[PDB]
Protein backbone atom coordinates (compact mmCIF):
# COMPACT_ATOMS: atom_id res chain seq x y z
CA UNK A 1 0.00 0.00 0.00
CA UNK A 2 1.09 3.60 -1.04
CA UNK A 3 0.15 7.05 -0.57
CA UNK A 4 -1.61 9.21 -3.03
CA UNK A 5 0.93 11.90 -4.69
CA UNK A 6 -1.22 14.74 -7.68
CA UNK A 7 1.00 16.50 -9.46
CA UNK A 8 0.26 20.40 -10.09
CA UNK A 9 1.08 22.71 -12.75
CA UNK A 10 4.90 23.31 -12.36
CA UNK A 11 5.96 26.40 -10.05
CA UNK A 12 7.77 29.67 -12.36
CA UNK A 13 12.04 28.67 -12.85
CA UNK A 14 14.12 31.27 -12.53
CA UNK A 15 14.62 32.63 -15.88
CA UNK A 16 18.03 33.17 -17.37
CA UNK A 17 18.68 36.59 -19.10
CA UNK A 18 20.96 36.95 -22.48
CA UNK A 19 23.53 39.78 -22.93
CA UNK A 20 25.10 40.95 -26.13
CA UNK A 21 28.77 42.56 -25.24
CA UNK A 22 31.12 44.35 -27.75
CA UNK A 23 34.67 44.38 -26.77
CA UNK A 24 37.24 47.95 -26.36
CA UNK A 25 39.43 48.02 -28.88
CA UNK A 26 43.00 48.71 -28.01
CA UNK A 27 45.27 51.32 -27.74
CA UNK A 28 47.57 52.84 -30.59
CA UNK A 29 51.40 52.95 -29.67
CA UNK A 30 52.51 56.64 -29.79
CA UNK A 31 55.04 56.58 -33.31
CA UNK A 32 58.48 57.68 -32.77
CA UNK A 33 59.25 61.43 -32.80
CA UNK A 34 62.77 62.82 -32.18
CA UNK A 35 64.79 65.85 -31.19
CA UNK A 36 67.77 67.10 -31.98
CA UNK A 37 70.09 66.46 -29.21
CA UNK A 38 73.56 67.26 -30.57
CA UNK A 39 72.32 70.58 -32.05
CA UNK A 40 71.87 71.95 -28.33
CA UNK A 41 74.76 70.42 -27.81
CA UNK A 42 77.02 72.25 -29.59
CA UNK A 43 74.85 75.12 -28.86
CA UNK A 44 75.98 75.08 -25.14
CA UNK A 45 79.46 74.52 -26.20
CA UNK A 46 79.66 77.76 -28.67
CA UNK A 47 78.21 79.85 -25.76
CA UNK A 48 80.44 78.90 -23.83
CA UNK A 49 83.55 78.66 -25.85
CA UNK A 50 82.90 82.87 -26.52
CA UNK B 1 85.90 88.46 -36.97
CA UNK B 2 85.08 92.30 -35.67
CA UNK B 3 85.70 91.06 -32.29
CA UNK B 4 89.16 89.59 -32.89
CA UNK B 5 90.10 92.46 -35.24
CA UNK B 6 89.22 94.86 -32.34
CA UNK B 7 91.24 92.84 -29.57
CA UNK B 8 94.22 92.76 -32.48
CA UNK B 9 94.16 96.94 -33.32
CA UNK B 10 93.84 97.52 -29.47
CA UNK B 11 97.03 95.95 -29.23
CA UNK B 12 96.58 92.52 -27.18
CA UNK B 13 98.00 90.34 -29.40
CA UNK B 14 96.88 87.54 -27.36
CA UNK B 15 95.20 85.62 -29.92
CA UNK B 16 99.11 85.16 -31.84
CA UNK B 17 100.11 81.60 -32.02
CA UNK B 18 97.78 78.64 -30.20
CA UNK B 19 96.02 81.48 -28.58
CA UNK B 20 94.35 81.48 -31.85
CA UNK B 21 92.30 78.21 -31.46
CA UNK B 22 89.56 79.45 -29.48
CA UNK B 23 87.98 81.53 -32.48
CA UNK B 24 89.44 78.89 -35.02
CA UNK B 25 87.07 75.99 -32.82
CA UNK B 26 84.22 79.10 -32.79
CA UNK B 27 83.72 79.67 -35.93
CA UNK B 28 83.93 76.22 -37.19
CA UNK B 29 81.18 75.57 -34.30
CA UNK B 30 78.94 78.65 -36.28
CA UNK B 31 79.37 76.97 -39.46
CA UNK B 32 78.03 73.82 -39.11
CA UNK B 33 75.27 75.28 -37.07
CA UNK B 34 73.72 77.34 -39.94
CA UNK B 35 74.64 74.79 -43.36
CA UNK B 36 73.48 71.77 -41.84
CA UNK B 37 71.99 71.48 -39.07
CA UNK B 38 68.38 69.87 -38.81
CA UNK B 39 64.64 70.66 -40.34
CA UNK B 40 61.32 71.77 -39.33
CA UNK B 41 58.31 70.41 -40.08
CA UNK B 42 58.46 70.96 -43.49
CA UNK B 43 60.96 68.17 -43.98
CA UNK B 44 59.39 65.07 -42.67
CA UNK B 45 61.90 62.78 -43.96
CA UNK B 46 64.27 62.95 -40.59
CA UNK B 47 67.19 60.11 -40.67
CA UNK B 48 65.24 58.65 -37.60
CA UNK B 49 62.18 58.47 -39.29
CA UNK B 50 63.23 57.09 -42.39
Amino acid sequence: MKRGFARPTPEKPPVIKPENIVLSTPLSIPPPEGKPWWLIVVGVVVVGLL
Amino acid sequence: GGMVAMVFASGSHVFGGIGSIFPLFMMVGIMMMMFRGMGGGQQQMSRPKL
